[PDB]
């Protein structure tokens, strides 16, 4: 049986869904581990790290797919239609597990039932504990939030400490989260230990208290609380926005009016820019200025930090598979009863499986 | 049913112990008690007992909430510990002082099969000599169920802020 | 009696030498304060804010020093050779602080001097205690510190701080910072507050005790040797080839393990030591970083090049020019107070006049030239 973990194709993504550590765990399962060269060299995993821990390096995707039974990937493979066909370098009968997108990207998953490919989309995850620790969307969307945070202070034109010095004083960065899930946390809690002052708002009630639990101040006070978000949002230097809804537009946070009143030298780090931008103003992958403020909206944040996120994926990846790897007789069994392999697959032998996705 | 307790009677059950894992949780950083929970630390280190953190993958309600209150507070990383290396420890405590936390030591991980944390691991705080809860009520955590560890024998409840109670167990001590 | 202050010239330099809170001072002291239109964008200071504080707005840089008896500047004024003659626009007489370097620019001063410009180098401010608060580079290089450290974190692939989660730990960034004098001292507790670990290693004794009270750990090399090395005005020496090779060896140790390596190292009127090797980044990590805040005084890794980031042996080696600049927000208020707090003793308030003291050693270290003539010798 073996696994393979070929490089990631797609423009600007580095991350890869192996590490030496995971590898170590494969191989101790029976697996025979083998990986595209070069897959890990944006994210600081070198060929020579990975044979150490007992994997192959072939020298290209197609020859470390093609006896696969198991594949491994961050992003889903590209289509025909995209103009690299890497569902056809996956064998025939085969199991892939990665970040499919499968609810946005039905033709991906098509291609895949043609060649009789089991996939599993990790996005698909069950909401129970048991599986937060095969979870994709914490652990890369947390990486993101710490993230914002640097590509702010970076962007920014003064620390985000107080400092008292002989010449005088600077007073702290302030900076407003818009947005309080695992992202919208973690740039909390970046945000203030390096020593800035901060806000945040969100709609769900449970936050506020979340927000505090970091130090933070949670913006409270018929429908107008809007005018709080924006006597905050005028003395804010950093606007951290992180609000999204899966298969549905980014909520728009910060409209061109609001920027307006901004001033000048603030930044805004539009995480939500993907899905269309908690700023109507952002631009995916570029850093505009209009109006004095700089709207920065990178894409793929995580592999921004694909060295840290490469192993928590890899880790979640393997958490998701262990369970299933009965070494009695050296085969994975996907029990069907497990909620997370339920929840996850999306085509089977063939056939599409996943309620949403069958016609 | 639960053997309640107080500041006094916590802060002689931990200065007479070789060896004390604090476990903090979600309660302890709504409370921001991270300060004084350090501050009981160095006095208890300061007696010469042996004191050690173990922090849940899943303690809070973000990855690295507690380290990042636990860093603000300067407690040293070499006594933070995550669950794998510290676990078999609990079987070395004298107590458990639990700050917060409640899903994470919670035994109806690997016992009840319908219970929504089933399978999860857990902080095996039980194997203690003895378990203090902080906690302001008997509310439960995340998860919304009871935790057999409450009312268990050798569990002792601090019903308050966590933050309050860690202070004044620090004023009890010397 | 009118003070002015240009917008700065010189590629990439977003600092000004003026703040709205000093205008106000210089009001109160009896100034007309000109500063020029746009002067303030790159560190967030609005036409509007200087007017509000007393300013005037001028439309141009020559319209601005034309009256000015008094003009303050970051860098030094750029001269005919160098694309723009802005000593000419500088009125005859006048007085011109700076950030001049003018020792290592004897072209701008004789230009200054045939204009009978005096002109005060903020650099050459003496080592004395009541001059911390007129000291430019000190005020300049706290914020490069501070810089270096972001820098470090945004070229880097992984987080700073320690997290404990689901997916698994992900472990805490290793810094190690060359050099712990004030740059230094900032990486250290803006790197401390991000989660990292924090190696450091000087050549003064001095300074372990301050890296110890910042939560970082020191690398001792040579207990006996580190003792004679400061000088009269708190500076290293040049230590010699055998020292050299006693400090790799036991920084190897640490920066085979080290994520960022940020080197901050400078010897007065001589190349910045060489600290970390070609050879050395051969046995660092792929992914880190180092942080080459002596890159203009030659550099403290000779991989370095000055306005680049170089890529080699999997190490990403960065040398951004005028770090103080990518703060210029804050380094911008904190210039124009280091030169109020300067000109402020020597202001005769009723006369309205500017009578800067010469047997103030604040005053004559610092006097390049005045009336035709250079004064310090150089
Ligand atoms: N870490 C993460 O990224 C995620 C974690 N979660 C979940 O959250 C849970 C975290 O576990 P745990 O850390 O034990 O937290 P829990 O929610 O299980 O327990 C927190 C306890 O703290 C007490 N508490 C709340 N406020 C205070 C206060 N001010 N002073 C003293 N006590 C207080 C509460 O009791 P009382 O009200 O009586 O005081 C409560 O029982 C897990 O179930 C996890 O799955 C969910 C999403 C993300
Ligand atoms: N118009 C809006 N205004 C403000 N916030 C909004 C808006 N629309 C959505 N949000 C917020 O944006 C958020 C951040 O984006 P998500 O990717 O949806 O966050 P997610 O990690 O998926 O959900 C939060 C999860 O993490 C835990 O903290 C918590 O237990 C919860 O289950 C949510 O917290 C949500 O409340
Ligand atoms: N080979 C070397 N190895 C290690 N450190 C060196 C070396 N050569 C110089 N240094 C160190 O690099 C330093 C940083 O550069 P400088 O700008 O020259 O130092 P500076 O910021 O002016 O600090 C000097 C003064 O300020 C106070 O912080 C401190 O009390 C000190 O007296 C000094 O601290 C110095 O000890």
């Amino acid at each position: 049986m073996k696994i393979a973990i070929p490089k990631e194709r797609r423009p600007g993504e580095d991350r890869v869904a192996i590490s030496p550590e995971v590898v170590k765990k494969l191989v101790g399962l029976g697996f025979e581990v083998i990986v595209e060269q070069g897959a890990g060299v944006g994210a600081s995993i070198t060929d020579d790290a990975l044979t150490a821990a007992g994997a192959t390096i072939a020298s290209t995707a197609a020859q470390a797919l093609s006896q696969a039974d198991v594949v491994w990937k961050v992003q889903r493979p590209m289509t025909a239609e995209e103009g690299t066909d890497e569902v056809a370098l996956i064998k025939e009968g085969a199991v892939l597990m990665c970040h499919l997108g499968a609810l946005t990207n039905r033709p991906v998953v098509e291609a895949l039932t043609k060649r009789k490919i089991t996939a599993y989309a990790m996005e698909l995850m069950p909401r129970i504990s048991r599986a937060q620790s095969m979870d994709i969307l914490s652990s890369q969307s947390n990486l993101a939030g710490y993230r914002a945070v640097i590509d702010g202070a970076y962007e920014f034109a003064r620390a985000f400490p107080m400092m008292m010095t002989a010449a005088g004083t600077v007073p702290p960065a302030r900076v407003l989260v818009f947005g309080v899930g695992v992202a919208g946390l973690q740039a909390i809690a970046t945000a203030k230990r390096l020593g800035a002052v901060v806000m945040a708002t969100d709609v769900r009630a449970a936050t506020k208290e979340q927000v505090e639990s970091l130090g933070g101040k949670f913006i409270t006070v018929r429908k107008k609380q809007a005018e709080a978000v924006l006597k905050e949002l005028v003395k804010t230097d950093i606007a951290i926005t992180t609000a999204l809804i899966p298969g549905k537009p980014a909520p728009v946070l910060i409209t061109e009016e609001m920027v307006t009143k901004m001033k000048p030298g603030s930044v805004i780090i539009d995480l939500a820019v993907e899905a269309g931008g908690n700023c109507p103003l952002s631009e995916p992958g570029k850093i505009v200025v209009k109006h004095g403020v700089k709207i920065v909206g990178h894409t793929n944040v995580p592999s921004r930090v694909a060295a840290d996120a490469s192993p928590l994926f890899a880790k979640n990846l393997l958490n998701f598979l262990t369970p299933h790897v009965d070494k009695d007789t050296k085969t994975l069994v996907m029990k069907l009863e497990d909620e997370t392999v339920s929840g996850t697959c999306v085509t089977r032998d063939g056939a599409i499986v996943h309620p949403a996705l069958t016609g | 049913s639960v053997k309640a307790g107080s500041a006094e009677d916590a802060a002689f059950i931990m200065k007479n112990a070789s060896k004390v894992i604090i476990v903090p949780g979600y309660g302890m950083a709504v409370a921001q008690a991270q300060h004084a929970l350090r501050e009981m630390a160095d006095v208890l280190k300061k007696e010469g007992v042996e004191v050690s953190y173990a922090i849940h993958p899943v303690a809070g309600r973000m990855p690295g909430h507690m380290n990042v209150l636990l860093a603000e507070a300067n407690v040293p990383y070499d006594e933070v510990f995550e669950l794998e290396e510290i676990n078999s420890s609990f079987q070395t405590a004298d107590v458990a002082f639990v700050i917060g936390a409640n899903d994470v030591t919670n035994p109806a991980a690997k016992t009840d099969p319908s219970s929504p944390i089933y399978g999860m691991p857990i902080l095996d705080v039980e194997k203690a000599g003895t378990v203090l809860f902080i906690k302001r009520s008997m509310a439960s955590g995340y998860a919304g169920v009871e935790n057999e560890l409450f009312f268990r024998n050798n569990t002792m409840m601090l019903f308050g802020d966590a933050k309050k109670m860690t202070e004044q167990i620090v004023q009890a001590m010397n």
